[PDB]
RNA sequence: ACGAGACUCUGGCAUGCUAACUAGUUACGCGACCGGUCGGCGUAACUUCUUAGAGGGACAAGUGGCGUUCAGCCACCCGAGAUUGAGCAAUAACAGGUCUGUGAUGCCCUUAGAUGUCCGGGGCUGCACGCGCGCUACACUGACUGGCUCAGCGUGUGCCUACCCUACGCCGGCAGGCGCGGGUAACCCGUUGAACCCCAUUCGUGAUGGGGAUCGGGGAUUGCAAUUAUUC
């Protein structure tokens, strides 16, 4: 039945099992340090999050 | 043009090795390998039976380069 | 290039005319005199009035200055 | 007591030829045990005419990329071909080596056309660090292309090539090439 | 006088205490010492035939400078460059059997005995064993 | 237990140096001998990324950074004394973690 | 010195031809199924000199040589050696050597041909398969 | 029962660009005109002490094509720490 | 009687503790004509060969390196080593020996007491190292 | 006045200061071998080595030339250093790129046999050919095989979220497998036993033992599935 079809897939370690914590996408994800946010979310919350640039 | 080195002495190449060899101011396996038409491997092996022999003196030992000289 | 900034030399022109009396030809004493009658955010920036004042002191010795 | 390698001395090397005298460097400040000596020659203008010139043949010895850095190798190189350069002259090896240089640095070449010009060459004198730099550079190159597909180990290309420009003999790639620059360059006077 | 592992060159104490390994005839060597390649990034067997006495000295000295080592430190010890073809090469860690098999045949020569803090190390009887070669090797053509 | 460890942790220099005099300046006036604080080596988060949104342009780089400070100080007290140290409205920023050896 | 004892300048073993010049485990690697391990592990399992040249050895020699190739599990040179695993039709281990075993079980394409597997079918087309690209790359020979 | 959340004022409204940006966008959202707006925050800005201040509009100000338009005051730098 | 006053080259770093004994130089517990590359050797051997075997005689030198790379770890041990043998002479000899030794060592190489300032320089993107580029195409 | 400079971060120097069992070094004891070698054990000194704070330090400052004798330039001494490398960066502009990063967006289009959303299977790689960035080479200044001996930057067990780094023991050529521990980390991996290089060996100038495309047959690993061949 639809139960179980429906979102059946496994998902557990692919790109379609990660996503950006803030737009929901799935490219350009950044996991070092648990972050799990896209590049250019990244880049807009860098400031607030605590890294800056030096160098 | 391709040079046909010996792998081992025939006794027309084994002699002029016994006498003339052992009268170079310098002895290599490279310069013994051109000048008798011998291998590496078999000029290496006659010029340490000829050390061996005492005919020639080892000036220096080197994994890329081994030098020997007349015993005069 | 060690070509000096209009901030090093303008500084460095008042602080001499301010503060003859105090100054001379070393460069070691100088910077200490400018960092106790100035307020001169950087080392780097006073080392170069300092020196700038230093040849200037040199300069006025042997004559007069524009500045 | 400084003794090259710990065998050849610099005491009896004599340049004798006035216009290199001050830019090839063997004789007493710059006598050392090794042709290694980390050094930063390359920082200020003219410098390297104060590296010894064993140093000189040694780091142009690093060429065509695969030897790139390899200075431990281009050391053994050179203290071989010392050890064979003697046994095939009976003279030090440092003589042959200056003897050398003297005579593979052209004097004369030509340039692009005097203040300016598009096509011809107009011929002109050679500086001595030029000279000394050109020798270097023909003498390795000559070693590198006698030794490259031949049972001929390097060390010996090299000594063989050291020792014809010494004797100013035609079989040396160096002088055969510093006659062809003198010769273009009379050419084109 | 008194001559130690560390006052002699090493390729020569190599040699000298892989022979007196092969001389004792104690050693238990496996039964694929002919047949195998050392490591991955081998490309060939080893060239010696007698190979496996001359990486038990070498595993012995090693475990004399520097104690405590198992398997694993001993495969970094003897991994080395691997070339991957058309791609660029890469480090590669040695055969852990052989590593295993050598420090196991160590130990029943009474030279090599486990270390509390998890490993192996020298046995005393193997510290001494070690220092006489070195005695012999400075005596022999190392100065006379 | 006597054995007291406070670990204080920061991004800021300025801030876990104000925290670090202040702790050692209350635990001197208190007749207590307090080791030095130790410094661990600092910790450098680095995140490069691209700078465009997009994949057009010249590849440029933002080299983000961020970093970690680390204090130890160890101090012979009862418990009690360590409490009223600790709480003294340290400075915002710094991470205080009092631990019992 | 030359072996006065008839020097084999070229030596005939399985239907090929190698060099008494080249030493040996390097002279039978010109047989078509032994490669440099293969003939390195035959010979010391048939305990001759590696420093031999090929001419150098005698007929009793060379002819355990060949016994020792074409036999490999009779002197216990292990399965994981050979270069015919448990073979498909019949699961023997073993080793294919030279003209009439080595290209003869080459002639295994037709299996795949017959069946049309994929792998088969690209064999056919002259193709590449084993799953590279073909866009910019093996566009020689192919006009 | 652990999180709690106090609500203060900010010391000067004016000092504060996020403050003087909500204060356009919600002048803006009700229909002032850009330029009186603009004119309105620089003035009120310059009036609070600020040594210079910058405020640029971009879009469809005028017409289907889109503009900048950049109002400046007093000394602002842009290089430097 | 000790100084223990260590010399740099890159990242290696080799401290030469220097006490009064009677001529024993040790690196890393080996002796000195032990080192690696050994074709660097004489570049070990420049402050005893330049000083003498007598100035050394009455010290023992056990010097302990660590850091980057063959050519490093030597250069760092012989800095360590005249240095070594200079601050004990001026702590304990004289102000006159002091001089003569760091006359001798600085006449015949700077570098063997004033440490080479050179260090790797950083890798910026657009290139494989520090100042070259990635092939630039139209 | 903005931009440049200044500035911040970073690289070099400090036997001067502050101070450390999550860093050490000396010294002294106890051991193991032949005074020596101990990443063997333990505890005083202390801070050179290691960390990281404060401060210092270089300014074309000194000397000699060149200059309008100015701005500065060249050389040399002393010196750790006499131009370390980055970050940020004006006015103004482009119909440059991005609606495929967004719960950023205006207008269109579609909206239930959907352009929404799951779920099977294809594709994204398909190959006469053209064009970019590259990797491996054409060897002997090299391949092979043993032996010896040195790094630094750093990342490690997760909100959802499954998935960490690994020492040691054993089994197996191997790739791997099985047990046992440490580590949320200057604490464990780790003293990061890197490669080149160094030393010795065999090859011997030729498509050769150079070089490893292509292809066959076997064996494992991750995964829900490995065929169009994941990787090994
Ligand atoms: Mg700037
Ligand atoms: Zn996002």
């Amino acid at each position: 039945g639809h139960q179980q079809l429906y979102w059946s897939h496994p998902r557990k370690f692919g790109q379609g099992s990660r996503s950006c914590r803030v737009c929901s996408n799935r490219h350009g994800l950044i996991r070092k340090y648990g972050l799990n946010m896209c590049r250019q979310c990244f880049r807009q919350y860098a400031k607030d999050i605590g890294f800056i640039k030096l160098d | 043009d391709k040079l046909n080195n010996l792998v081992l002495f025939d006794k027309a190449t084994y002699d002029k090795l016994c006498k003339e060899v052992p009268n170079y101011k310098l002895i290599t396996p490279a310069v013994v390998s051109e000048r008798l038409k011998i291998r590496g491997s078999l000029a290496r092996a006659a010029l340490q039976e000829l050390l061996s022999k005492g005919l020639i003196k080892l000036v220096s030992k080197h994994r890329a380069q081994v030098i020997y000289t007349r015993n005069t | 290039g060690r070509v000096r900034t209009k901030t090093v030399k303008k500084a460095a022109r008042v602080i001499i005319e301010k503060y003859y009396t105090r100054l001379g030809n070393d460069f070691h004493t100088n910077k200490r005199v400018c960092e106790e009658i100035a307020i001169i955010p950087s080392k780097k920036l006073r080392n170069k009035i300092a020196g700038y004042v230093t040849h200037l002191m040199k300069r006025i010795q042997r004559g007069p200055v524009r500045g | 007591d400084i003794k090259l390698f710990g065998k050849w001395s610099t005491d009896d090397v004599q340049i004798n030829d006035i216009s290199l005298q001050d830019y090839i460097a063997v004789k007493e400040k710059y006598a050392k045990y090794l042709p290694h000596s980390a050094g930063r020659y390359a920082a200020k203008r003219f410098r390297k005419a104060q590296c010894p010139i064993v140093e000189r043949l040694t780091n142009s010895m690093m060429m065509h990329g695969r030897n790139n850095g390899k200075k431990l190798m281009t050391v053994r190189i050179v203290k071989h071909a010392f050890e064979i350069i003697h046994l095939l002259t009976g003279e030090n090896p440092l003589q042959v080596l200056v003897n050398a240089i003297i005579n593979s640095g052209p004097r004369e070449d030509s340039t692009r056309i005097g203040r300016a010009g598009t096509v011809r060459r107009q011929a002109v004198d050679v500086s001595p660090l030029r000279r000394v730099n050109q020798a270097i550079w023909l003498l390795c190159t000559g070693a590198r292309e006698a030794a490259f597909r031949n049972i001929k180990t390097i060390a010996e290309c090299l000594a063989d090539e050291l020792i014809n420009a010494a004797k100013g003999s035609s079989n040396s790639y160096a002088i055969k090439k510093k006659d062809e620059l003198e010769r273009v360059a009379k050419s084109n006077r | 006088p008194g001559v130690t592992v560390k006052d002699v060159n090493q390729q020569e104490f190599v040699r000298a205490l892989a022979a007196f390994l092969k001389k004792s005839g104690k050693l238990k060597v496996p039964e694929w010492v002919d047949t195998v390649k050392l490591a991955k990034h081998k490309e060939l067997a080893p060239y010696d035939e007698n190979w496996f006495y001359t990486r038990a000295a070498s595993t012995a000295r090693h475990l004399y400078l520097r104690g405590g080592a198992g398997v694993g430190s001993m495969t970094k010890i003897y991994g080395g460059r691997q070339r991957n073809g058309v791609m660029p090469s890469h480090f590669s860690r040695g055969s852990k059997s052989v590593a295993r098999r050598v420090l196991q045949a160590l130990e029943g020569l009474k030279m090599v005995e486990k270390d509390q803090d998890g490993g192996r190390k020298l046995t005393p009887q193997g510290q001494r064993d070690l220092d006489r070669i070195a005695g012999q090797v400075a005596a022999a053509n190392k100065k006379h | 237990i006597h054995r007291i460890r406070i670990t204080l942790t920061s991004r800021n220099v300025k801030s876990l140096e104000k925290v670090c005099a202040d702790l050692i300046r209350g635990a001197k006036e208190k007749n207590l001998k307090v080791k030095g604080p130790v410094r661990m080596p600092t910790k450098t988060l680095r995140i490069t990324t691209r700078k465009t949104p997009c994949g057009e342009g010249s590849k440029t780089w933002d080299r983000f950074q961020m970093r970690i400070h680390k204090r130890l100080i160890d101090l012979h007290s009862p418990s009690e004394i360590v409490k009223q140290i600790t709480s003294i409205s340290i400075e915002p920023g710094v991470e205080v973690e009092v631990t019992i050896a | 010195l030359v072996i006065p004892e008839k020097f084999q300048h070229i030596l005939r073993v399985l239907n090929t031809n190698i060099d008494g010049r080249r030493k040996i485990a390097f002279a039978i690697t010109a047989i078509k199924g032994v490669g440099r391990r293969y003939a390195h592990v035959v010979l010391r399992k048939a305990d001759i000199d590696l420093t031999k040249r090929a001419g150098e050895l005698t007929e009793d020699e060379v002819e355990r040589v060949i016994t020792i190739m074409q036999n490999p599990r009779q002197y216990k040179i292990p399965d994981w050696f050979l270069n015919r695993q448990k073979d498909v039709k019949d699961g023997k281990y073993s080793q294919v050597l030279a003209n009439g075993l080595d290209n003869k079980l080459r002639e295994d394409l037709e299996r795949l041909k017959k069946i049309r597997a994929h792998r088969g079918l690209r064999h056919f087309w002259g193709l590449r398969v084993r799953g590279q690209h073909t866009k910019t790359t093996g566009r020689r020979g192919r006009t | 029962g652990s999180v709690e959340l106090y609500a203060e004022k900010v010391a000067t409204r004016g000092l504060c660009a996020i403050a003087q940006a909500e204060s356009l966008r919600y002048k803006l959202l009700g229909g002032l005109a850009v330029r009186r707006a603009c004119y309105g925050v620089l003035r009120f800005i310059m009036e609070s002490g600020a040594k210079g201040c910058e405020v640029v509009v971009s879009g469809k100000l005028r017409g289907q094509r889109a503009k900048s338009m950049k109002f400046v005051d007093g000394l602002m730098i842009h290089s430097g720490d | 009687q000790s100084v223990q006053v260590f010399g740099r080259k890159k990242t290696a770093t080799a401290v030469a503790h220097c006490k009064r004994g009677n001529g024993l130089i040790k690196v890393n517990g080996r002796p000195l004509e032990m080192i690696e590359p050994r074709t660097l050797q004489y570049k070990l051997l420049e402050p005893v060969l330049l000083l003498g075997k007598e100035r050394f005689a009455g010290v023992d030198i056990r010097v302990r390196v660590k850091g980057g790379g063959h050519v490093a770890q030597i250069y760092a041990i012989r800095q360590s080593i005249s240095k070594a043998l200079v601050a004990y002479y001026q702590k304990y000899v004289d102000e006159a020996s002091k001089k003569e030794i760091k006359d001798i060592l600085i006449q015949y190489d700077r570098t063997l007491l004033v440490a080479d300032p050179r260090r790797c320089e950083s890798k910026k993107f657009g290139g494989p190292g520090a100042r070259a580029r990635y092939q630039k195409s139209y």
